[PDB]
């Protein structure tokens, strides 16, 4: 006989429907169909079915609504009996993992041998909630990747100016970005853009 | 089982009222991608688009409505809205056909998008309620400018309950 | 009604005139986006001549008259007549019943209330199956069920299709004891 499952946790992507995933727990010999209850104060959605491949895993069928408390819940059952986990609700704008900040850019100045300027181009999230970002540099030969601290970058922008570095060297830099308050998951690097100071 | 009210927090119910209000108050995610897909996007055929006079509660009555039935306009208003919207979608071509026209199939993916965030606002709305507990034939060219007079005038509906929420900041 | 005419199905490539009946005098008319020089008639109705017009989308290419006032406008829909079907063969499954399938060969640029209505009639029996309108994309082969007639094998089917702008049909000759 197998036993209720735990671990349950949802991640919607930008523009995309909301997965959940759980635990299997012990091992019984026993086939086990697992399902999941997703449902509103009012409308009942439809069910997940755990595939063969993959039986903690599934997509819903339905699109996305922010601003909605919704309520999930899975049901595991067998030959010998059902029984529920947990019943958690969740804001889906909270378990949002936005795109990385695509289109970076470094264009220097001829006033100033010591800064850089970075331009970059921010997903269609930006519309929806604000976000913040973290911004990245380093040397050419230097592998360390040094953090700028993130107090300058807890806003929403498309515009940032480096400082301190003064004879002649390159640079690479790369940027994430997550939600504001820090609820959510942060993004993947973007790409990495190179820029050669002033001289 | 399912919980009659699917939150108990008062703040955060009206902070999801008004972001719902405010993003749903975009006339470039509805109504443009009408006028893209029915041919209309012309100067003068898009300048006639202007709602008529009737179709939609005024701002005026939303702000001496309370905060009941203010409640139950919008939720009639909102099953009205649902039901014309269905009414459109019928009408709609199809994602083949916007291929082989060459249009934009983001005007399908927005409008079958609006339509349960409809429904998610009325859920939002019954929640909030109860949480406080205290023409024979038509032309096919007359038919899509009906269409976008009830798009605009709904975009001015949006604005209306938008600033009203916002009006009312914080309250037991 | 101020245009005419409306709502008419023409072929791809042929020259047709409207008109517009009014009393207030009319400043331009369009097709979409191109213009077109009015010919001025008895009193202040006004009226154009298109010649080689293309092939219309689906909402159609509708032309509109526009004055100080008001707009005033109707719809064409420009089609092609219909493809001969292709590729037509039958098989049986479990000797109950028959599906037909076949191709639908080239669009006819034309959906609504008027894509072509297929139908499958037999010849021995007479009987026929007419499709509804779920219609299925080309990537899935178009289908059609039969019903076997109990003690006969030879099948002589004949397809037959019809649009609003004309009708074509194939015919096959199949034994229904082979096609397991
Ligand atoms: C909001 O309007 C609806 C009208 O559609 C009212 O009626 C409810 O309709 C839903 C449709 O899914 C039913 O599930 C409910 O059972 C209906 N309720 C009643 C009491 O008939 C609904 O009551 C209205 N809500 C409020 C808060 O007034
Ligand atoms: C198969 O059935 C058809 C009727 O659907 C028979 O009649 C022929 O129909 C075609 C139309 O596609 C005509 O061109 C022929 O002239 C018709 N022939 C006759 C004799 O009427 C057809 O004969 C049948 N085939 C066989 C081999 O019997
Ligand atoms: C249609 O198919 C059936 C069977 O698939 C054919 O019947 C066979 O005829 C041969 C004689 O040539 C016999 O030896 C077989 O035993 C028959 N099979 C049966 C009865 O199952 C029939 O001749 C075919 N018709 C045509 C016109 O070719
Ligand atoms: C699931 O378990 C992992 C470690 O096994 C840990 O992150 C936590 O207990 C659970 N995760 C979540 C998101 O609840
Ligand atoms: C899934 O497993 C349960 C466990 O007994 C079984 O009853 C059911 O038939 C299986 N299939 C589906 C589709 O539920
Ligand atoms: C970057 O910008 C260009 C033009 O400014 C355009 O292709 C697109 O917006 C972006 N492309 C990529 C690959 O990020
Ligand atoms: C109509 O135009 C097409 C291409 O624009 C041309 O190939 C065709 O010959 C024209 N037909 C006539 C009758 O002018």
């Amino acid at each position: 006989p197998p036993e209720k499952p735990k671990n349950l946790s949802c991640i919607v992507n930008e523009g995309k429907k909301m997965r959940c995933e759980w635990d299997g727990g012990r091992e019984t010999h026993l086939e086990t169909n697992f399902t999941l209850k997703s449902e509103w104060a009012t409308h009942k959605f439809a069910d997940c079915k755990a595939k063969r491949d993959t039986p903690t895993s599934c997509t819903v069928d339905y699109s996305t609504v922010y601003f909605v408390n919704i309520e999930v819940w899975v049901e595991a059952e067998n030959a010998l009996g059902k029984v529920t986990s947990d019943h958690i609700n969740f804001d889906p704008v909270y378990k949002v993992k936005p795109n990385p900040p695509h289109n970076l850019s470094v264009i220097n100045s001829e006033e100033l041998s010591s800064i850089l300027k970075l331009t970059w181009t921010n997903p269609s999230i930006k519309s929806v909630i604000i976000l913040k970002y973290n911004i990245q540099y380093r040397t050419k030969d230097a592998s360390t990747w040094s953090q700028i601290p993130p107090e300058d970058t807890a806003s929403t922008r498309s515009s940032f100016t480096v400082q301190d570095l003064k004879p002649f060297t390159e640079y690479v830099f790369r940027i994430r970005c997550m939600k504001e308050d820090g609820k959510g998951y942060w993004s993947d690097w973007s790409e990495e853009a190179s820029g050669i100071t002033y001289e | 089982a399912a919980i009659g009210s699917c939150s108990k927090e008062y703040r955060v119910l009206l902070g999801q009222l008004q972001k719902q209000t405010d993003l749903m108050q975009d006339t470039s995610r509805l109504l443009d991608p009408y006028i893209r897909i029915q041919g209309l996007d012309v100067p003068k055929l898009r300048e006639h688009c202007r709602e008529r006079p009737g179709a939609f509660p005024s701002e005026e009555t939303l702000r001496g409505l309370g905060r009941r039935g203010f409640l139950q306009t919008l939720n009639a208003t909102l099953g009205c809205v649902l039901h014309r919207l269905a009414d459109l979608e019928q009408r709609l071509p199809k994602a083949q056909d916007l291929e082989r026209s060459g249009l934009n199939i983001e005007d399908l993916e927005k409008l079958q998008m609006a339509r349960p965030n409809i429904l998610g606002l009325r859920n939002n709305i019954y929640c909030m309620a109860q949480l406080l507990d205290n023409t024979p034939a038509s032309d096919a060219f007359q038919r899509k400018l009906e269409g976008c007079r009830f798009l605009h005038g709904y975009h001015r509906f949006m604005h209306s309950v938008g600033r009203v929420f916002s009006k009312w900041g914080e309250s037991p | 009604t101020k245009v005419f005419p409306q709502d008419k199905v023409i072929l791809v490539g042929s020259d047709i005139t409207f008109c517009c009946v009014s009393q207030e005098k009319v400043l331009s008319a369009l097709i979409g986006h191109t213009n077109c020089p009015l010919i001025h008639l008895d009193g202040e109705n006004v009226a154009i001549k298109i010649r080689n017009i293309s092939v219309s989308a689906s909402s159609g290419t509708n032309v509109v008259f526009t004055t100080e006032d008001n707009i005033f406008g109707t719809v064409i829909f420009a089609g092609y007549p219909p493809d001969t079907p292709q590729q037509l063969n039958c098989e049986t499954h479990d000797l109950k019943e028959i599906i037909c399938s076949w191709n639908p060969g080239r669009v006819t640029a034309l959906v609504g209330p008027r894509a072509t209505s297929y139908t499958l009639v037999e010849s021995f029996s007479g009987k026929y199956v007419r499709l509804k309108r779920a219609e299925a994309p080309t990537n899935e082969s178009y289908q059609l069920l039969f019903q076997m007639l109990p003690n006969q094998e030879i099948y002589n089917f004949t397809l037959n299709a019809h649009n609003p702008l004309g009708r074509s049909q194939s015919t096959i000759l199949v034994n229904i004891t082979e096609k397991v």
